[PDB]
DNA sequence: GCATGCTCTACTGCTTCGATATCG
DNA sequence: AAGCAGTAGAGCATGC
C-alpha cells in the first residue's frame, strides 16, 4: 500500500529532470532494496525491478539509466531464491479552395 | 455587525493586557501597535463600501474606558497604559505628518496632500477620544500636549487644525479644575496659554471662515481667569461668535458656554460694561414664530 | 523620581539646560573641569551613573514621569557631552544586571537601551569605531544585547541619511570588518534567536549599503556570501525561519556565475529537501503547509522586487508542475508586476529564459512542457510591453516554423506527445503576438516578415502569414478515423490551432471576407472539417438551473461550455465583424446555420453554437428572422443535456423572447408547432421544490405567452389534470392555479372546449380547491382565480 | 451575524366523570 | 383526568 504510494513517489521523481531529484529517488529505491532484502518478498522484489526496467527502457531517461548501470540497480543475485552468499556476478552477467488564397494576396 | 464588535474589543484588550505582563520589554510593543493602528485609521478617505474614522471611534473608546467591564472577569492600570500610549501615538504623528502650503491664504495648496487629510482625520477622529476618561489621566499631560501644539501652531498660524485640538486640551483642562491656584508646571501652561490667546487673536483677523470658527472656539474655550484680566479683547470673539452662530450652530452652542461660565466666574462690575454689546447679537436666535418654520 | 519631585527636579532642569548652553559656548570644560584621572570625566560618569542606577530599585518600581525621563534624556545628553565615556556606556549595555518589578526578570542593559535609545545611538553613532570594535569584542557574552544595539544603531542611522548619508556608508564597513567577530552565531548547533539576528543585522546592512552583496571585490564578500549560504542551506533551522532568510535574496540575484551557480545550488537544495512531493500533497492547517505557503510567498516576493531569470525559471517549475498549484492568483500576479516594470532589455532575458523551459529536451510530461507556455509564458506576453515582444518574436520565428512543418512519429507515442505540446506552445505564442501587434510591423515590409527569409526582402509582406495560415488550417482541419492514439493532446491542439487562425486573421485581413476562407469553410466530400476537430462529441454538459458556488464569472459567465476555450475569441471575433462591415445571411452565418438547425449533427456542437449565439446576440439581432428557428428548433427539440428547463432552455427562451417584435413564429407552421411542444414542455415542467425557481418558470411562461400569445396552443387538459388532485392535503393543485392565473392574466379564454373535458367536470375540479382550506396558497389562490374568470365571462358575455 | 409571514403545536377554559376521603 | 373549542406565538422557511 505504502510502497504502492511511494512507487508512484519514485515515478514523479524520474517524471521530474532535475538534477538533485536523481539522487533522491535512487535513494528511494536504494532504501526499497534494503527493506526488500528484510521483509521476505523476493516475488514483489523481482516484479519491481522488472516494473522498473521495463517502464525505463519503454521510456528513455538516458542519464538515469546511466546511473542505473554505473552504481548497479539489477534483479536479485542469489538464486532467484530467499537466499545464498552470493557477490554482483549476476549483475555483470545480466547486464554488463484554400490554394486559391494561399497566393491570392 | 454590533455584538462581535466587543468580542474583537475584548480581543484586543487580552492581547494588550497579555503583553503588558511580559516586562518592559514588550511593553514597549503596545505602544507601537497603537500607534500602528491610528495611522492605519487616520488614512481613510476623508468625510464592501470603505469605512471611515467615525467606525473605529467605539474601538477606541471601549480601549481606553472598558478595561474596567472586561478586566473583572479575565481570569484601570491598563486604562491608564493605554491612554498612554494614544497620547504618545497622538503627538507622535504630529510630529512626523508633512504640512507644508505651496502656491498653486491665496491658493496655497499641500505640499504632501496625503499627510495633510490624515493629520485631518486625526484631527476630527481625537475630538471624540479625548473628552471622555480626562478626570485623572490627562492631567500630567496638559502642559506637554499643549506646548507641543503651540509651537506646531505658531510656525503653521492659518491650518484649522491645532485650534481644534487646542481647544480639546484646555477643555480638559478645565473639566479636571487645572487652573484653580493660579506646581511650577500650571502656573507655565497657564502664562503660556495667556500668551497665546493674544497671539491668535490677533492672528484670526485675518481669517475668513473655518479658520476663523476654530480660533473662535479655541478663544471661547479659554478659562475664565486667562480672559478675566483682558476681557475687552475676547468680547469681539464673543460677538462674532454669536453673528457666526446664526449659520453655523456649534460656535452659538460656543458661545452660549462661553457666556454662561463668564457670567457666573468673571467679576459683576468688569462684566457690566459689555452686556451692551454681547446681548442684542441673542435677538436673531428669538425669531420663531412656528409658521412655516415648524 | 517621584510623584512631589517638581521644587527640586526643577532645578536640575535649569542646570543642566546652563551646562548645555556652556557646551555651546565652548567652555565647559573651563567651569566644570576633570577631577578624575585620565580620560573618563568626574562628573560625566557620575552622571551617567546617576542615570543607569535611578530606573531600577535597590523601592519597588520607579515608573517614569513624562518629564522624568526628558530629564534623564537632558542629564544623558549632557553626560555624553562631557567627552570620553563610550567605553563606560557601552559597558553598561552590555551589563548582566537582572531585575524584578513584582517575576519577571528584564536585564538592566536592556530596559536602559529600550528606555533612552536614541541619545545613546546618537552618540554610538557620533564615536563609531571604537563602539563597533568594544561591541563586536563582547559578541560570545551577550549575543542578544549587541545585535540589539547594532541593529539599532543601524537603522537609526538609515532614518539619517537626509544628512549623514556618509555615515551609514562608513558604519556598514566597520561592522563588516569585524564579521569573524560573530562568526560565532551562524554556526551549528547555535539557537535559532542568532541565526535570526544575523539575517536581521545583514537585511540592515545590506539596505544601508550596496557594493557588498553583488560584487567579487571589496573584500569583504566571500565572509557575508558563506554567511548567507550556510543560513539558507542548513537542517537545524526551520522551513519558515528559512524563509525570513529569502525576503534579501534581492540583493544577490545580479551577481554574475561561478556563485550564482552555487547560489541556484543551494535554492535547488532548498526545493527538493523543503518543499512538498511535486503535487501540494500538505493537508492545508497543519504546520507543514503553514510554513509551505509562507515561504512561498516570501519567495515569490524576491522574484516580484528583483527581477531575474534564475528565481522565474525556478517558480515556474515549481508552479508547473503539477495540475494546479495552491496560490494560481499570486503565481499570477507575480509574473504581472514582473513584466510591466521597464526596461525593455531585461524583459527579454525573462522571456528566453522561460522560453528555453519548453524549447528543450529535458523530457518530463506533456502537461508539465505545456504548463511552462500556459501558466507563466502567457502571461508574461500579455504584459510585457509591446517593443520587448518583437525581439522575443524575430528570436521565435524560424525555430517555430521549423517545428511547425514537422512530421509527428505514430509509432512512439511519447515523442508524439511530446510534438503535439510544442506544436500547441508554438501555436499559442503565436496567437497572442498576433493579437498584441499592430498590424504594420507584421504585414508590411519590415524587419519580422524579412527575418523569416534570407535577410531582406522586396515582397509587400505575405511570406509569413500564408505559410502560418495553410499550417493553421492543415492543423485545425485534420481528419481521423483509425487515429485513435491521443484524442485529447490532439483535441487541445486543434482548439490552439483554430484560436491562432483566429489571432492571425484579426490582424492581417480586414478588407470583406478573408475570414470565411479558413474560419468558416468545411470540405464534406472530402472529410475536412472544423467544428468536429474542435468539440468533444462526448462529454455531457449539465446546464444546472441552480448553482452552489454563484457568481462563476471571469465578462462572459463561465458555466461549463463557457470555459471551451475557443467560444471566448470565436465571440470575440464576431463582435469584430459586426464592427468591420437586410441581405438575408452571409456565409460566414450560413455556415453556422447549416450546423445550427440539423437534428443530424452532434448536440455538443449545436450547444455550442448556440451558446455562441446567446453570448453574441447583438449581432443575431439584425438577422433575427432566420435565427430564431433553429434556436427555437433546440429550445422545443428533444435532446438538450438535462431532463428539465434547465439553463440551457431558459437562456435559449429569453433571448429569443427579447427578439421579439422582430421575428415572431405565426409565419410558419414549422415554428407554430415548435412553439407549441414548447409551451407545452415550459407547462409540464414548471415545479422545482425551490420556490424562487418556481416562480421564475411561471415568470417564464407567462412572459412567453405575452410575447407570442397568438400562435399557441393552451394546454388546458394539462391545467386540468394540475389542479384536479382530489386530497386536501397537498399543495400540488396549486401548480394548476397558477397556470390558469398566468392564462388568465393576458386575455386567453379558460376551456375552450377542444380538448376533452366537458366544461362542467373542468370548472367543477377547479371550484373544488376552495374547501381545501388547509394552505391559503390552495383556496385563497383559487378563488382570485374563480374572480378572474367570472369577471372575464362577464366582461365577454 | 436580518426581516416577514405561515403553519401548527401547546396551552387554557369549561365541563363531565370517576376515584377517594368523610360524614349522618 | 380527559374531551373539545379556541388562540397565540414559537420555530422555521424564505428572500435572488
Amino acid at each position: 500500500e505504502a510502497s504502492n504510494q511511494l512507487i508512484n513517489h519514485i515515478e514523479q521523481f524520474l517524471d521530474t529532470n532535475e538534477t538533485p531529484y536523481f539522487m533522491k529517488s535512487i535513494d528511494c529505491i536504494r532504501a526499497f532494496r534494503e527493506e526488500a532484502i528484510k521483509f521476505s518478498e523476493e516475488q514483489r522484489f523481482n516484479n519491481f525491478l522488472k516494473a522498473l526496467q521495463e517502464k525505463v527502457e519503454i521510456k528513455q531517461l538516458n542519464h538515469f539509466w546511466e546511473i542505473v548501470v554505473q552504481d548497479g540497480i539489477t534483479l536479485i543475485t542469489k538464486e532467484e531464491a530467499s537466499g545464498s552468499s552470493v557477490t554482483a556476478e549476476e549483475a555483470k552477467k545480466f547486464l554488463a479552395d484554400v490554394d486559391d488564397l494561399l497566393d491570392m494576396i | 455587525s454590533p455584538k462581535m464588535q466587543l468580542v474583537c474589543c475584548r480581543a484586543i484588550v487580552k492581547v494588550f493586557l497579555a503583553l503588558a505582563a511580559k516586562g518592559p520589554v514588550l511593553r514597549n510593543c503596545i505602544s507601537t501597535v497603537v500607534h500602528q493602528g491610528l495611522i492605519r485609521i487616520c488614512s481613510k478617505p476623508v468625510v464592501w463600501k470603505v469605512p471611515t474614522y467615525k467606525d473605529y471611534v467605539d474601538l477606541f473608546r471601549h480601549l481606553l474606558s472598558s478595561d474596567q467591564m472586561m478586566d473583572s472577569i479575565l481570569a484601570e492600570s491598563l486604562n491608564h497604559l493605554l491612554y498612554d500610549e494614544f497620547v504618545k501615538s497622538v503627538l507622535k504623528i504630529v510630529e512626523k505628518l508633512d504640512l507644508t502650503l505651496e502656491i498653486q491664504a491665496a491658493n496655497l495648496h499641500p505640499a504632501k496632500p496625503k499627510d495633510f487629510s490624515a493629520f485631518i482625520n486625526l484631527v476630527e477622529f481625537c475630538r471624540e477620544i479625548l473628552p471622555e476618561k480626562q478626570a485623572e489621566f490627562f492631567e500630567p499631560w496638559v502642559y506637554s500636549f499643549s506646548y507641543e501644539l503651540i509651537l506646531q501652531s505658531t510656525r503653521l498660524p492659518l491650518i484649522s487644525g491645532f485650534y481644534k485640538l487646542l481647544s480639546i486640551t484646555v477643555r480638559n483642562a478645565k473639566k479636571i479644575k487645572y487652573f484653580e491656584g493660579v506646581d511650577p508646571e500650571k502656573y507655565s501652561c497657564f502664562a503660556l496659554f495667556v500668551k497665546f490667546g493674544k497671539e491668535v487673536a490677533v492672528k484670526m483677523k485675518q481669517y475668513k471662515d473655518e479658520l476663523l470658527a476654530s480660533c473662535l472656539t479655541f478663544l471661547l474655550s479659554l478659562p475664565h481667569n486667562i480672559i478675566e484680566l483682558d476681557v475687552r479683547a475676547y468680547v469681539p470673539a464673543l460677538q462674532m461668535a454669536f453673528k457666526l452662530g446664526l449659520s453655523y450652530t456649534p460656535l452659538a452652542e460656543v458661545g452660549l458656554n462661553a457666556l454662561e461660565e463668564w457670567s457666573i466666574y468673571i467679576d459683576r462690575h468688569v462684566m457690566q460694561p459689555y452686556y451692551k454689546d454681547i446681548l442684542p447679537c441673542l435677538d436673531g436666535y428669538l425669531k420663531t414664530s412656528a409658521l412655516s418654520d415648524e | 523620581y517621584g510623584p512631589d519631585a517638581q521644587v527640586d527636579r526643577s532645578r536640575l532642569a535649569a542646570v543642566v539646560s546652563a551646562c548645555k548652553q556652556l557646551h555651546r559656548a565652548g567652555l565647559l570644560h573651563n567651569i566644570l573641569p576633570s577631577q578624575s584621572t585620565d580620560l573618563h570625566h568626574s562628573v560625566g560618569t557620575e552622571l551617567l551613573s546617576l542615570v543607569y542606577k535611578g530606573i531600577a530599585p535597590g523601592q519597588c518600581l520607579p515608573s517614569l514621569d513624562l518629564s522624568c525621563k526628558q530629564l534623564a534624556s537632558g542629564l544623558l545628553e549632557l553626560a555624553f557631552a562631557f567627552g570620553g565615556l563610550c567605553e563606560r556606556l557601552v559597558s553598561l549595555l552590555l551589563n548582566p544586571a537582572v531585575l524584578s518589578t513584582a517575576v519577571i526578570h528584564f536585564s538592566h542593559g536592556e530596559y536602559f537601551y529600550s528606555l533612552f535609545s536614541e541619545t545613546i545611538n546618537t552618540e554610538l553613532l557620533k564615536n563609531l569605531d571604537l563602539a563597533v570594535l568594544e561591541l563586536m569584542q563582547s559578541s560570545v557574552d551577550n549575543t542578544k544585547m549587541v545585535s540589539a544595539v547594532l541593529n539599532g544603531m543601524l537603522d537609526q542611522s538609515f532614518r539619517e541619511r537626509a544628512n549623514q548619508k556618509h555615515q551609514g556608508l562608513k558604519l556598514a564597513t566597520t561592522i563588516l570588518q569585524h564579521w569573524k567577530k560573530c562568526d560565532s552565531w551562524w554556526a551549528k548547533d547555535s539557537p535559532l534567536e542568532t541565526k535570526m539576528a544575523v539575517l536581521a543585522l545583514l537585511a540592515k546592512i545590506l539596505q544601508i549599503d550596496s557594493s557588498v552583496s553583488f560584487n567579487t571585490s571589496h573584500g569583504s564578500f566571500p565572509e557575508v556570501f558563506t554567511t548567507y549560504i550556510s543560513l539558507l542551506a542548513d537542517t537545524k533551522l526551520d522551513l519558515h525561519l528559512k524563509g525570513q532568510a529569502v525576503t534579501l535574496l534581492p540583493f544577490f540575484t545580479s551577481l554574475t556565475g561561478g556563485s550564482l551557480e552555487e547560489l541556484r545550488r543551494v535554492l535547488e537544495q532548498l526545493i527538493v529537501a523543503h518543499f512538498p512531493m511535486q503535487s501540494r500533497e500538505f493537508p492545508p492547517g497543519t504546520p507543514r503547509f503553514n510554513n509551505y505557503v509562507d515561504c512561498m510567498k516570501k519567495f515569490l516576493d524576491a522574484l516580484e522586487l528583483s527581477q531575474s531569470p534564475m528565481l522565474l525559471e525556478l517558480m515556474t517549475e515549481v508552479l508547473c508542475r503539477e495540475q494546479q498549484h495552491v496560490m494560481e492568483e499570486l503565481f499570477q500576479s507575480s509574473f504581472r508586476r514582473i513584466a510591466r516594470r521597464g526596461s525593455c532589455v531585461t524583459q527579454v532575458g525573462l522571456l528566453e529564459s522561460v522560453y528555453e523551459m519548453f524549447r528543450k529536451d529535458d523530457p518530463r510530461l506533456s502537461f508539465t512542457r505545456q504548463s511552462f507556455v500556459d501558466r507563466s509564458l502567457l502571461t508574461l506576453l500579455w504584459h510585457c510591453s509591446l517593443d520587448a515582444l518583437r525581439e522575443f518574436f524575430s528570436t521565435i520565428v524560424v525555430d517555430a516554423i521549423d517545428v511547425l512543418k514537422s512530421r509527428f512519429t505514430k509509432l512512439n507515442e511519447s515523442t508524439f506527445d511530446t510534438q503535439i505540446t510544442k506544436k500547441m506552445g508554438y501555436y499559442k505564442i503565436l496567437d497572442v503576438m498576433y493579437s498584441r501587434l499592430p498590424k504594420d510591423d507584421v504585414h508590411a515590409k519590415e524587419s519580422k516578415i524579412n527575418q523569416v527569409f534570407h535577410g531582406s526582402c522586396i515582397t509587400e509582406g505575405n511570406e509569413l502569414t500564408k505559410t502560418l495560415i495553410k499550417l493553421c488550417y492543415d492543423a485545425f482541419t485534420e481528419n481521423m478515423a483509425g487515429e485513435n492514439q491521443l484524442l485529447e493532446r490532439r483535441r487541445l491542439y486543434h482548439c490552439a490551432a483554430y484560436n491562432c487562425a483566429i489571432s492571425v486573421i484579426c490582424c492581417v485581413f480586414n478588407e470583406l471576407k478573408f475570414y470565411q476562407g479558413f474560419l468558416f469553410s468545411e470540405k464534406p466530400e472530402k472529410n475536412l472539417l472544423i467544428f468536429e476537430n474542435l468539440i468533444d462529441l462526448k462529454r455531457r454538459y449539465n446546464f444546472p438551473v441552480e448553482v452552489e458556488v454563484p457568481m462563476e464569472r471571469k465578462e462572459l459567465e463561465m458555466d461549463e461550455l463557457n470555459r471551451h476555450e475557443c467560444m471566448a475569441p470565436l465571440t470575440a471575433l464576431v463582435k469584430h465583424m459586426h464592427r468591420s462591415l437586410p441581405r438575408d445571411l452571409p456565409s460566414w452565418m450560413k455556415f453556422l446555420h447549416g450546423k445550427l438547425g440539423n437534428p443530424i449533427v452532434p448536440l455538443n456542437i449545436r450547444l455550442f453554437l448556440a451558446k455562441l449565439v446567446i453570448n453574441t446576440e447583438e449581432v443575431f439581432r439584425p438577422y433575427a428572422k432566420h435565427w430564431l428557428s433553429p434556436l427555437l428548433q433546440l429550445a422545443a427539440s428533444e435532446n438538450n443535456g438535462g431532463e428539465g428547463i434547465h439553463y440551457m432552455v431558459v437562456e435559449i427562451v429569453a433571448t429569443i423572447l427579447s427578439w421579439t417584435g422582430l421575428a415572431t413564429p405565426t409565419g410558419v407552421p414549422k415554428d407554430e408547432v415548435l412553439a407549441n411542444r414548447l409551451l407545452n414542455f415550459l407547462m409540464k415542467h414548471v415545479f422545482h421544490p425551490k420556490r424562487a425557481v418556481f416562480r421564475h418558470n411561471l415568470e417564464i411562461i407567462k412572459t412567453l405567452v405575452e410575447c407570442w400569445k397568438d400562435c399557441l396552443s393552451i394546454p388546458y387538459r394539462l391545467i386540468f389534470e394540475k389542479f384536479s388532485g382530489k386530497d386536501p392535503n397537498s399543495k400540488d393543485n396549486s401548480v394548476g392555479i397558477q397556470l390558469l392565473g398566468i392564462v388568465m392574466a393576458n386575455d386567453l379564454p379558460p376551456y375552450d372546449p377542444q380538448c376533452g373535458i366537458q366544461s362542467s367536470e373542468y370548472f367543477q375540479a377547479l371550484v373544488n380547491n376552495m374547501s381545501f382550506v388547509r394552505y391559503k396558497e390552495v383556496y385563497a389562490a383559487a378563488a382570485e382565480v374563480l374572480g378572474l374568470i367570472l369577471r372575464y365571462v362577464m366582461e365577454r358575455k
